[PDB]
């Protein structure tokens, strides 16, 4: 980071390389 | 087929026996005993598909049945055997040059039997669960007449699912392989919900048996199909427009090869067929040239030729040919010849074609025409018969009889009657310098 500050480490490793439901449907 | 009664209409084949030996009348034809002899020879050679590459040459004096020849071959070859019938003049083209017309007609002679191996999943979803946060993850049920299945589906899976908006009701088919999902239709228990339905929508079944099936399915494409279909990359609308250009040799030494793998592996195979070109004394030397060598290929068809021409000049040469054709392709050819008919063969197919054309005819009137024919022509009595039909139905009588066919004659002129006419007035028609006489006092 520009602070000269590093970054997390999750998301240090995440961007090295790159609970609900949300839809259901039935038949009447 | 969409058809009506045709000159060859009453031929369904050769008719050959067993062993090759023509029957007196069988099939719809008549006599040609030789001749149909050496077709069956010609058709067995076809049947067995190993030699590759052989030149027929049917001659003889006109209405001798050398297309009815032609026709009968093509009956008894039946389907899935490709057979072109091309005339002489087809070939010459503004677009293609007349080798690649050549070409062409040769590849459309020989079909490939290609068969692909499809495993596909169809069923009517019942139920669809999605759960999404990271990557999502869900269930899923298929039904089918007497199966039932909740699968599991990955990230990508729910993704083509979304993409495709899948609802319940909808029956879907999914490859295994790729995973592409594709929208057969919904089912009926859905189609009171609308009074209006979309153009995309279908009512289907479910389907029955077995949720996942193997099957395997063969198609017939002839070598020229798979040319164009590989030549651009929208070749296969080329197929029906015929704007397809020369195709590319590289093209064709490509799909050639490729045809040679496939059947290595067992997954195509050859089905070899007969061109039929009608009139080849139309032809240039060029073109005869370019057969000359075309022949001499593992995948060249059998070439049936139709000539009457006896010794006259060959089309772009100034000398005189033995039948109109240079001497080098009838060396490479072997020769079918006809025979011109007595009474009785002219009176058996003016019989069938009455036959075919639902007309009845009288002995009397039979015999008027058989004589008309031998006196003049088979062609011009057998196109008397149906003149002669609605003259006979015109004096409400059923049956033709002497009077009609008397009458036909009388209305309808013959070549002979209508030259003697115009030498007996050749100052009323123009003639090659262009002089005529309208004039009449
Ligand atoms: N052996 C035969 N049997 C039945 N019909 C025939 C026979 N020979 C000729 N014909 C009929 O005579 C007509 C003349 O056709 P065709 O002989 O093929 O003309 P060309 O030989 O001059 O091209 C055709 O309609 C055909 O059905
Ligand atoms: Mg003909």
């Amino acid at each position: 980071d520009f602070p000269n500050a590093p970054p997390n480490l999750k998301d240090f490793n995440t961007n090295l390389f790159g609970m609900k439901t949300v839809f259901h449907s039935i038949l009447p | 087929s969409l058809s009506l009664i045709a000159a060859h209409s009453h031929i369904t084949g050769l008719g050959l026996d067993e062993n090759l030996q023509p029957r007196p009348t069988s099939e719809g034809m008549v006599g040609q005993l030789q001749a149909r002899r050496a077709a069956g020879v010609i058709l067995k050679m076809v049947q067995n598909g190993t030699i590759a590459g052989r030149a027929v040459l049917v001659a003889g004096p006109p209405s001798t049945g050398k297309t009815a020849l032609a026709m009968g071959v093509s009956q008894s070859l039946g389907k899935d055997v490709p057979f072109t019938a091309i005339a002489g003049s087809e070939i010459f083209s503004l677009e293609l040059s007349k080798t690649e017309a050549l070409t062409q007609a040769f590849r459309k002679s020989i079909g490939i039997k290609i068969k692909e191996e499809t495993e596909l999943i169809e069923g009517e979803v019942v139920e669809i669960q999605i759960d999404r946060s990271g990557h999502k993850q869900g269930k899923l049920t298929i039904k089918t007449t007497d199966m039932e299945t909740i699968y599991e589906l990955g990230n990508k899976m729910i993704d083509g699912l979304t993409k495709e908006k899948v609802l319940a009701g909808d029956v879907i088919s999914i490859d295994k392989a790729s995973g592409k999902i594709t929208k057969l239709g919904r089912s009926f228990a859905r189609s009171r919900d609308y009074d209006a339905m979309g153009a995309d929508t279908r009512f289907v079944q479910c389907p029955e048996g077995e949720l996942q099936k193997r099957k395997t399915v063969v198609h017939t494409v002839s070598l020229h199909e798979i040319d164009v279909i590989n030549s651009r990359t929208q070749g296969f609308l080329a197929l029906f427009t015929g704007d397809t250009g020369e195709i590319r040799s590289e093209v064709r030494d490509q799909i050639n090869t490729k045809v040679a793998e496939w059947k290595e592996e067992g997954k195509a195979e050859i089905v070899p067929g007969v061109l039929f070109i009608d009139e080849v004394h139309m032809l240039d030397i060029e073109c005869f040239s370019f057969i000359n060598r075309a022949l001499e290929d593992e995948f060249a068809p059998i070439v049936m030729m139709a000539t009457n021409r006896g010794v006259s000049k060959t089309r772009g040469t100034n000398y005189k040919s033995p039948h109109g054709l240079p001497l080098d392709l009838l060396d490479r050819s072997i020769i079918i010849t006809t025979k011109s008919y007595n009474e009785q063969e002219i009176k058996t197919i003016l019989s069938i074609r009455a036959q075919e054309e639902e007309v009845e005819l009288s002995s009397d009137a039979l015999d008027l025409l058989t004589k008309t024919g031998v006196e003049t022509s088979l062609r011009y009595s057998s196109n008397l018969i149906s003149v002669a039909q609605q003259i006979a139905m015109k004096r409400k009588n059923n049956t033709v009889e002497v009077e009609d066919v008397k009458r036909a004659y009388l209305l309808f002129l013959d070549s002979a009657r209508s030259v003697k006419y115009v030498q007996e007035n050749e100052s009323q028609y123009i003639d090659d310098q262009g002089n005529v006489q309208i004039s009449i006092a």
